[PDB]
This record gives structure tokens, C-alpha cells and sequence, in this order.
RNA sequence: GAUAGUGGCCUACCAUGGUUUCAACGGGUAACGGGGAAUAAGGGUUCGAUUCCGGAGAGGGAGCCUGAGAAACGGCUACCACAUCCAAGGAAGGCAGCAGGCGCGCAAAUUACCCAAUCCUAAUUCAGGGAGGUAGUGACAAUAAAUAACGAUACAGGGCCCAUUCGGGUCUUGUAAUUGGAAUGAGUACAAUGUAAAUACCUUAACGAGGAACAACUGGAGGGCAAGUCUGGUGCCAGCAGCCG
């Protein structure tokens, strides 16, 4: 009789499974950001829809009314510090237009690539899982971590691991021992 | 104009005569008559477990020509006779006589599967081992 | 018997030991690269498993 | 390098306790985990309150190494923190010892038995003798 | 009169009312009510045994004792139903508490550890608590995501300095049981955390990757509907096929 823990589906399905100009845009982002799966792209695809929903419910009601000048006005500034929405289009009318490809090229995945460190997305992913790269000198293993742009100027390789400078560890050291005493 | 009445206060009669007209549509004259519990083989259940009485090669309807290979069952629950097809290939060598055996539904909410005629139920478990697992080699069959 | 005999007829043909296929992100990438990066051999009608006969 | 740079934020002074109540952060650099023990000697050399009026609790390592966050609590003498501190903490600590119980089921056995005598069971006891043998 | 008190609540005398096509009454419910849940343009439709709030019930029906409070069932008395122990005189029963068993079935877990937390009870800081927590089982559902990453050489595609025929290939790509150093947790495991004591997590000394491993399955490839008129077998048979076939 403890109280109920709260879980949400957090993606959505297509509600046409075989549609092929669709799947095959799918793919193609899928090889654009490293994507394991089609779910990550249903993921996102369901943010962005929470989001326009969202929006749209702001316009139906009245500008310069207090609900829409507050939650949307929330939203457009989350939508900023996420670093979707860019400087110019603080709107609200311009969060409808945002797109899936905005959300995707902000993943700690995409940053990671972009600011060097790797040599293509799958690297970098590699990167992310294998803890290697930090943020705030934390360690991040979520390759889909969504960089916060004032945390975008700070991603390093870690203090831990090699490529940051520490101990080089298992294949390298393994080396050096049978270099050692030969 | 149009059959139904409009005013502001009909209400009641729009209410009452939607009532009446719903019993049309058989699902939900189904669904208010309980005939999933009265009638039907299976108590209003996804599945059924029943004993082999024997195995009946059924001859197809027409465009079609094959005998289709299935068992006629008796159910634990109730006690009805049901006729059910044995999928696969081989697989009908795999039932015997006084089996328990797993039937599901065949995919059409009641009503007759493809060609096979009176058959509305597949089997899905023998002796408590899956068709399925038997037929690809996965598992055998222990005894009876 | 009447049942199974098509099954127990047919050769009994094994399963190549092949190299296994890349499994996950990596598969993705393999898919990709196969389509939308290659290109290769488009007819118009770009095909995706065709016959070598 | 080793630091161990240990730090007391969100410091509560309790009188009412007779104790100080804080969140303790620690850096590691380097080194995994900074053992209880450790830590509370550190806290007595901070705070010059003897080893046994302090008491360390609660810990979790940052992810990644790095740092650890606990709790910290620290008595005015040794006998307030064995009149307020909870009993398992002490026995940890080293100052207060194991209770041996029974396993609780063991214990629950008993007492219905119990229950089913009244009085004490000395004259029971004659009565099943006496009894028993004629 | 009775009750804590109001009242046909019951009793005496009297009156003939009360409800109803704006469904009374009766019947059914595979009906506990609600908060809510699933779906999701707007309107709706279906579900709600179940974590909170009400209400009922402790095999069925009665009847009561004690008490502020019970018509209580881990109280009692009886009957009916089912059942134990017996030296046959008698005696004890009530898991819709927790664990567990049998039965029923399509359908559901350990006869585990503890009051440390949450709270509750008592004469009470102390004792008690299968309330509750903690592990065990658990692909109910839900979140995050490993199953490789970057190189060289070796055959082809693409930009082309110029296309007397070449070709260098200056630049970019894919493919080879070619080959190369790097990276890693999945595991294990000193420790230290954690914890009531432990698991596990998070942290980490030590081990831990080269294809035969540290191997991804489940379904499909006529159409609907993404994907073959490839190679064997079968020959209106075996079978497939939700539908057309
Ligand atoms: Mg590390
Ligand atoms: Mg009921
Ligand atoms: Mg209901
Ligand atoms: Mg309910
Ligand atoms: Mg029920
Ligand atoms: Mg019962
Ligand atoms: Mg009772
Ligand atoms: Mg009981
Ligand atoms: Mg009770
Ligand atoms: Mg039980
Ligand atoms: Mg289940
Ligand atoms: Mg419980
Ligand atoms: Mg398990
Ligand atoms: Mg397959
Ligand atoms: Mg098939
Ligand atoms: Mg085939
Ligand atoms: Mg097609």
C-alpha cells in the first residue's frame, strides 16, 4: 500500500508501420547521428510533438494573456538553454517550426563530434559509452544527453581514462609489461 | 428537416433512442447479451485447455483441395467438443490420443478460418511443450 | 503417413558458417552506407535484393 | 597526489542534540572510496572534538569517481553521542557491542509458548514428573 | 414504547394514502461506488478486483458479552455446511493477515532477514508490530542503452591536370578469412562504500577481445505492406494463406 511510482512512455510509434519514403528518412538520420535504433528517432520525435502541443495550446489563447505569457514564454527559454531555438526566433509561433534534425544536432553524441575528439559520430558514441568525455569534470556515459549550450563550451576527455592524461590501462599497459622484461 | 428531434430539451428521447438503436451493432449486442459466457466453447477466455479425443483430417472447401489435419477436443473447463486445426506441417504426429493440448483462438473472433470448414480454434501446446518448438527441433515432447 | 511428407522428403541442406553480421548501431551504419552513401548501380528503379541469374 | 580535500557544507548547529549536523563532500582525486574511518579521524583533527563524538554516515560515490557526498555528525563529548547516536552506528563506530538475540522467528516461537502457561511453570513442571510417572 | 437521540423504528387506535410512460415495480449484471485508467483533432467510446477515499465481509445465517467504540469472528453462543484429535468418555476448529499447500484453471512469487526507516500501540525514549521495510522469485509494464571504434595495404567506383590512345589517380569513396596498435564493460574480484546485517548499485587495486569469440533474436520477402519471378525439393499432395489467394 505504498505510494504508486509514476512511469511514462517516453516514445511513439508510427501509426503506419511500412510507410518507405519514411522509413527511409528515418535511415538516413539514423546514419547521419549514429542511431542504435528507430526508437531513438520515435523518442524524439515524441519531445518534439510534447512541444508543439504545448505551443499550440499557448496560440489558441489570446496574446498578452497571463498563461500564455508565462508557460510559453518558460518554454521558449528551456527551448534556448537547450540550444534548439536560436536568438532570433524567441516566438513562440517559431517553436511549431523546430523540426526533428534540431534536437538530434545538440545530443552529446553530435557536440562531441563537432568540437573535434573524434573523427566521425560513431567514435564519438564510442567515446560516450567507453567513459570516456566529460562535462563539468562528470564523467558522462549518455551519448543522447542534450548539451545545455553553456555546458557546450566545457566537454573534455575525462581526468580518468587515457586521451586525458591518466594511466594509459588494459591493452597499453599490457603491452608495456611484455616490453618490460624482454 | 433530419429524423432526429433537435430542441433544447429533447435530450431524453436523443439519449433513449440511441439506446435502442445500439442493440443493431452485433459487437456490442455481444458484448450486453454475455454471449462470450452462455455460449461459445471457450468462457469468454483467450485460451482453453482440452483433452485429444481423436485426430480428424478435414477436407477443404472449394478452389481448394487438401485435407487440412485436425483434432477433435474436449475441453477441461466445460466439457464442450471442439474441432482444432493442427498447424505445420508434420505436427499432426505429434498429438496422439488422450493429450491435453492448449487451443488458442484462430484469428477471426469466432468465426471460421481460410477454407477449413467448422474449424475455429488452433493448437498452440502439447502435453505442455509448445508446436511451435517441437516442429523446429527446439524441444521433444515428454511422453503422455 | 499422410502428414509430413514434403518435410521428410526434402535434403537436409546445413547452414553456411558465414562471418556474422554486425549487430546493433554498427548494423545501422553497415545499412546506410549500403544505401544513401554508395549509391550503387541505380537504375532509376533502385532495387534492393536482386536475383543473379 | 592523495588531498583528500574534505569539506562541511550545510553546517547545523543542534543543541537540542548536543551535536553539529552536516553534509559532508569529499574529493578523492586518483584514489577509489575514502573509508569511514579515515574520515572521521579527519573530522576530529578539523574540529579537535575527540574521534569517538564524531559519527559518518549515508555515503555515495559521484559517478566517475571523484568525489563522495555523506552525512556528518559531530557531538560535544564522547558520552552525548552514546546517549543520542543510534546503537547499530555505535557498535560500527567500535564504542557500544553486537546484542545477541536469537533469529526473530526463534524469538516469536518462544513467546507463544510462553503464552501458554500461566504463572511459572515450576509446579507444571512437579505435575508432569509426578504425574508422568504414575 | 424503545433508542444515544430523530423517525412506522415498533405497539395501540384512526385515516386511505404513497410510487409510476419525465419508466414506478420486476428482471439481469461475467456491478462494490468514487478518485481515476486506456484511447486521443473536436465531440466521444470502453475499463476502474487493485497502492488514496468511502463501503461492505471474515465458510454460511443468526444471537450476544466486554467496552468510549464491535452486533467484533487472529471474542464468545447456537444451527447449517465442511472438517481435525481421541484411550470413544469427550475435546478443539475458521489464512478474503503473511508465508506455504491442495484444488480450480489460459492465468499469479520465498514456509527468507529486520524493526534501522515509515508510522502505530502500551503503564511507555527502552517493549511489540508478517502494518511496514529488506532482500528472493519476477521479459507485468516503464527509463537508460553493449553487441564494436580508428588505422594502414590489397581490387573496384566517383571528381578529372589533359581527354594525339593510354595514363598518372595528383583528390575522394566502398569492398578483401587481408593485417596493425589503441579503447572498453559483460564478467570476475582485493578493498572501501552501501546496509539493521547483507545483496546489488555507484567507486575501484588485480585479471578480462580478434572471428572458433565476449557469436541477437523475432518475424516476413505476390498484393494489402518494407523486402527475390534466385537455387534445390514437392507436384491441387504435403502444406501456406487474418483477406484476396
Ligand atoms: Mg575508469
Ligand atoms: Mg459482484
Ligand atoms: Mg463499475
Ligand atoms: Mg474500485
Ligand atoms: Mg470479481
Ligand atoms: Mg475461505
Ligand atoms: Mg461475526
Ligand atoms: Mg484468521
Ligand atoms: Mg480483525
Ligand atoms: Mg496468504
Ligand atoms: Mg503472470
Ligand atoms: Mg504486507
Ligand atoms: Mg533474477
Ligand atoms: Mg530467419
Ligand atoms: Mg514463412
Ligand atoms: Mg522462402
Ligand atoms: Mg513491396
Amino acid at each position: 500500500p505504498r505510494a504508486p511510482r509514476t512511469y511514462s512512455k517516453t516514445y511513439s510509434t508510427p501509426k503506419r508501420p511500412y510507410e518507405s519514403a519514411r522509413l527511409d528518412a528515418e535511415l538516413k538520420l539514423a546514419g547521419e547521428y549514429g542511431l542504435k535504433n528507430k526508437r531513438e528517432i520515435y523518442r524524439i520525435s515524441f519531445q518534439l510533438s510534447k512541444i508543439r502541443r504545448a505551443a499550440r495550446d499557448l496560440l489558441t489563447r489570446d496574446e498578452k494573456d497571463p498563461k500564455r505569457l508565462f508557460e510559453g514564454n518558460a518554454l521558449i527559454r528551456r527551448l534556448v538553454r537547450i540550444g534548439v531555438l536560436s536568438e532570433d526566433k524567441k516566438k513562440l509561433d517559431y517553436v511549431l517550426a523546430l523540426k526533428v534534425e534540431d534536437f538530434l544536432e545538440r545530443r552529446l553524441q553530435t557536440q562531441v563530434y563537432k568540437l573535434g575528439l573524434a573523427k566521425s559520430v560513431h567514435h564519438a558514441r564510442v567515446l560516450i559509452s567507453q567513459r570516456h568525455i566529460a562535462v563539468g569534470k562528470q564523467i558522462v556515459n549518455i551519448p543522447s544527453f542534450m548539451v545545455r549550450l553553456e555546458s557546450e563550451k566545457h566537454i573534455d576527455f575525462a581526468r580518468t581514462s587515457p586521451f586525458g592524461g591518466a594511466r594509459p590501462g588494459r591493452v597499453a599497459r599490457k603491452r608495456a609489461a611484455a616490453a618490460g622484461g624482454e | 428537416g433530419k429524423g432526429k428531434p433537435r430542441g433544447l430539451n429533447s435530450a431524453r428521447k436523443l439519449r433513449v433512442h440511441r439506446r435502442n438503436n445500439r442493440w443493431a451493432e452485433t459487437t456490442y449486442k455481444k458484448r450486453l447479451l454475455g454471449t462470450a459466457f452462455k455460449s461459445s466453447p471457450f468462457g469468454g477466455s483467450s485460451h482453453a485447455k482440452g483433452i485429444v479425443l481423436e485426430k480428424i483430417g478435414i477436407e477443404s472447401k472449394q478452389p481448394n483441395s487438401a485435407i487440412r489435419k485436425c483434432v477433435r477436443v474436449q475441453l477441461i473447463k466445460n466439457g464442450k467438443k471442439v474441432t482444432a486445426f493442427v498447424p505445420n506441417d508434420g505436427c499432426l504426429n505429434f498429438v496422439d490420443e488422450n493429450d491435453e493440448v492448449l487451443l488458442a483462438g484462430f484469428g477471426r473472433k469466432g468465426k471460421a478460418k481460410g477454407d477449413i470448414p467448422g474449424v475455429r480454434f488452433k493448437v498452440v501446446k502439447v502435453s505442455g511443450v509448445s508446436l511451435l518448438a517441437l516442429w523446429k527441433e527446439k524441444k521433444e515432447k515428454p511422453r503422455s | 503417413a499422410r502428414a509430413g511428407k514434403v518435410k521428410s522428403q526434402t535434403p537436409k541442406v546445413e547452414k553456411q558458417e558465414k562471418p556474422k553480421q554486425p549487430k546493433g548501431r554498427a548494423y545501422k551504419r553497415l545499412l546506410y552506407t549500403r544505401r544513401f552513401v554508395n549509391v550503387t548501380l541505380t537504375n532509376g528503379k533502385r532495387k534492393m535484393n536482386p536475383s543473379p541469374s | 597526489s592523495d588531498a583528500i580535500t574534505i569539506r562541511t557544507r550545510k553546517v547545523i548547529s543542534n543543541p537540542l542534540l548536543a551535536r553539529k549536523q552536516f553534509v559532508v563532500d569529499v574529493l578523492h582525486p586518483n584514489r577509489a572510496n575514502v573509508s569511514k574511518d579515515e574520515l572521521r579521524e579527519k573530522l576530529a583533527e578539523a574540529y579537535k572534538a575527540e574521534k569517538d563524538a564524531v559519527s559518518v554516515f549515508g555515503f555515495r560515490t559521484q559517478y566517475g569517481g571523484g568525489k563522495s557526498t555523506g552525512f556528518g555528525l559531530v557531538y560535544n563529548s564522547v558520552a552525548d553521542a552514546k546517549k543520542f547516536e543510534p546503537a547499530y552506528r555505535l557498535v560500527r563506530y567500535g564504542l557500544a557491542e553486537k546484542v545477541e538475540k536469537a533469529s526473530r522467528q526463534q524469538r516469536k516461537q518462544r513467546k507463544n509458548r510462553g503464552k501458554k502457561i500461566f504463572g511459572t511453570g515450576k509446579s507444571i513442571a512437579k505435575k508432569a514428573a509426578r504425574r508422568n510417572a504414575d
